[PDB]
DNA sequence: CTGGAGAATCCCGGTGCCGAGGCCGCTCAATTGGTCGTAGACAGCTCTAGCACCGCTTAAACGCACGTACGCGCTGTCCCCCGCGTTTTAACCGCCAAGGGGATTACTCCCTAGTCTCCAGGCACGTGTCAGATATA
DNA sequence: TATATCTGACACGTGCCTGGAGACTAGGGAGTAATCCCCTTGGCGGTTAAAACGCGGGGGACAGCGCGTACGTGCGTTTAAGCGGTGCTAGAGCTGTCTACGACCAATTGAGCGGCCTCGGCACCGGGATTCTCCAG
């Protein structure tokens, strides 16, 4: 018989297990490699820290994880578990970004 | 140490020529450093209690960045007081919404 | 840095435990945000009343506007008692 | 010239994050939006921080930089010192 | 007719919003702000421009908050306001 | 003085939300607003009366809850 | 005035001073102020444009905050580099729901 | 007692001149020169102190400018601030 | 209505290590001891705005009946995001290799505070006037 | 509304003084040169974790629709808030002391910093019991 669990045992306790770590998450030379490319527009052959790229790692994605507690406070009033862009535009707006 | 004559444990000395090196006010008074190192010193042994007592409650004798996360997220004056502060590989405090868990 | 000290105060609160570097890191950081906010809102506290000199009247008043509740009490229990007893010498 | 890095953040790794961040379900479009929010934020950080590493005439961003820029928009991180 | 649902009220918020006075009555205001104050020194002694700083300011706030909360119950396919919502905008405020 | 909170009425809570852009206002709204402008003038009143108390003054001067104000990151013009 | 000298308005002398005796450092360069002066007349420039526009386009002939009001929450630009900002006596701008 | 009225309204009447000023307006104004003086003053304050500098000259203003306001304001303000101080210490 | 297998996790235990905590010279910054000039502590007093009460005016608050329009639940649809298997590369790390600009020391300077004087710009302060209110024919 | 009379807030005028401009000295912040190196960049090369892809498919986003309460609004009721007016006085602000305190310089010296141990908390690991879950009952 086919092994699977049911859509939200392995995703929670995912989220639980990240709860536990304290590790960066995302790939780190391509997204040195998109900061370096972004970084083109203001002067070009650029030197950069790299402890300061993973600040920048650090502290962009702790901004974004708020973004998505509050996102997800939206989706809990409007009946649903699924973020949608105008939530993110909502939580944007409120906050004073646009 | 002018704190070690007082009977406290924070460098008057450096905070206060900070303070004359550090272009805040003409002139300083004298008790100033006393009653402000004071503070921080209360307020930082404060931060450790919690911290030493949320490492023991995790079964370790080190602190570590996520005792600081649980230990400053799970105290309201330290949340109010840092409510736009987030430090370095802290990480998130375990909440999940009862909409979200399944109901057994 | 601060770590000497906060390594004291650990001596003083608990013996037998240890911090990470990062952590440590961490209340330096802490203290010269502390440090900042003081400093700034203390200096145009003094400003304020057109005074060129930060005493202990400025800063006590500071501390309450700048720290809630019972944490600004201790604070000028601990505060008051630490001056008197260093000033009185 | 490289191009179209910020996909190089994918789909799963934006679910590591949001799943971290506390979301349970997650829209098809959610994904490349987010890039787009997150080159937005960015840019609102790392051309001013950028913009303090050219004061000093530097090439070498220093982490000094990234420490005033996100004090600057009241997003203080702790852990430099 | 019995002036319809919607067109007063779209009206009456063209009217306020399109004017700038004082809309809060002052000597409940004041005795109030005086009321809250005596739990640190009773019968203050204040400045009338003071008290209609304060009321700008208050005022300004509570329309600010109006505003949040009507965009979040829209968003949110409503058009009425409730209290949880208000404490949902504060939350998201960080209040 | 007692119960001036109250004083502040609903008619007067529907101006705001009328230059608020609200058409429709639970009737449970009022109160919580109160309870939300209670706090925050409390939070007025506190720093306020401190700036009083600490300069030996017992009249509070608008200078002063500009500075309140300012502090709280809410900055108010209008007085040169 | 040095204003004068330079073309402009605003006091550089005063701001000079001021700024020099602002308790930030005891000395500050000679070009700071009058580069100073000059943007914040420059903003002082566009600020008076648009309610200048505003009144006369309003029928008044006497500016008012109410033109002020409208006057930032029609500039994106007023309303960014002013978004902590409580206006006194000013209102709101009626922009007005898509519902409503 | 200082102000910054006349000032205002020389710029007023070089602007628009046939348009006048209420006094509430001009004071309110004047507030807000006294924001844009803290804000400016602050961060210039900020800028010279994290690389330990004791002098504030034009390119700490004009790079606080440049962090302050977005885009092309910003390229009118320094645009204007060049020309005024060039102009000036040229002459 | 609930237990059975088995993946996940807890726990027990064993291994290695490198980061953490403790030691050891080595300065220089914190402390003292005065000194000098002054910010500010101090006492008494004006006036004036805050307070406080009287009295008239009416704007504003309150209550009720009514209807609708708004939230919300039920019920129904369906497609899209979760789950899992599969392939693929390109992420990761260790290593190799070059070298720039950051950090240091020293040189050289030119730029701003401090003194002192001087005076017209700038502040306070009435005066005209025109935008606009009022009466009668 | 003509005409004629009547007001008030702001434009325009005045007198007085005090804050800024000149020019100089003096000391020191900053640009500049040279120079070492260490971390930065960029390559090779092996291993494999992980993204991509795709195939179900149950379930969550969403619509329709129907029910019902409650909040707005008109209209009539009721009134204390607001203005003016009168009168008082605490205390903001002023005026006049007068100095002990904080800055400063120089001299002192031990705390605190940088480099260097070395060992055990914790990471990593492997193995068994328990717990939790999905899918059977």
């Amino acid at each position: 018989k086919p092994h699977r669990y049911r859509p939200g045992t392995v995703a929670l306790r995912e989220i639980r297990r990240y709860q536990k770590s304290t590790e960066l998450l995302i790939r780190k030379l391509p997204f040195q490699r998109l900061v370096r490319e972004i970084a083109q527009d203001f002067k070009t052959d650029l030197r950069f820290q790299s402890s300061a790229v993973m600040a920048l790692q650090e502290a962009s994605e702790a901004y974004l994880v708020a973004l998505f507690e509050d996102t997800n406070l939206c989706a809990i009033h409007a009946k649903r578990v699924t973020i949608m862009p105008k939530d993110i535009q909502l939580a944007r707006r409120i906050r004073g970004e646009r | 140490t002018r704190s070690s004559r007082a009977g406290l444990q924070f460098p008057v000395g450096r905070v206060h020529r900070l303070l004359r090196k550090g272009n805040y006010a003409e002139r300083v008074g004298a008790g100033a450093p006393v009653y402000l190192a004071a503070v921080l010193e209360y307020l930082t042994a404060e931060i450790l209690e919690l911290a030493g007592n949320a490492a023991r409650d995790n079964k370790k004798t080190r602190i570590i960045p996520r005792h600081l996360q649980l230990a400053v997220r799970n105290d309201e004056e330290l949340n109010k007081l840092l409510g736009r502060v987030t430090i370095a590989q802290g990480g998130v405090l375990p909440n999940i919404q009862s909409v979200l868990l399944p109901k057994k | 840095s601060y770590a000497i000290y906060v390594y004291k105060v650990l001596k003083q609160v608990h013996p037998d435990t240890g911090i990470s570097s990062k952590a440590m890191s961490i209340m330096n950081s802490f203290v010269n945000d502390v440090f900042e906010r003081i400093a700034g809102e203390a200096s145009r506290l003094a400003h304020y009343n057109k005074r060129s000199t930060i005493t202990s009247r400025e800063i006590q008043t500071a501390v309450r506007l700048l720290l809630p509740g019972e944490l600004a009490k201790h604070a000028v229990s601990e505060g008051t008692k630490a001056v008197t007893k260093y000033t009185s010498a | 010239v490289l191009r179209d890095n910020i996909q190089g953040i994918t789909k799963p790794a934006i679910r590591r994050l949001a799943r971290r961040g506390g979301v349970k379900r997650i829209s098809g479009l959610i994904y490349e939006e987010t890039r787009g929010v997150l080159k937005v934020f960015l840019e609102n950080v790392i051309r001013d921080a950028v913009t303090y590493t050219e004061h000093a005439k530097r090439k070498t961003v220093t982490a000094m930089d990234v420490v005033y820029a996100l004090k600057r928009q009241g997003r203080t991180l702790y852990g430099f010192g």
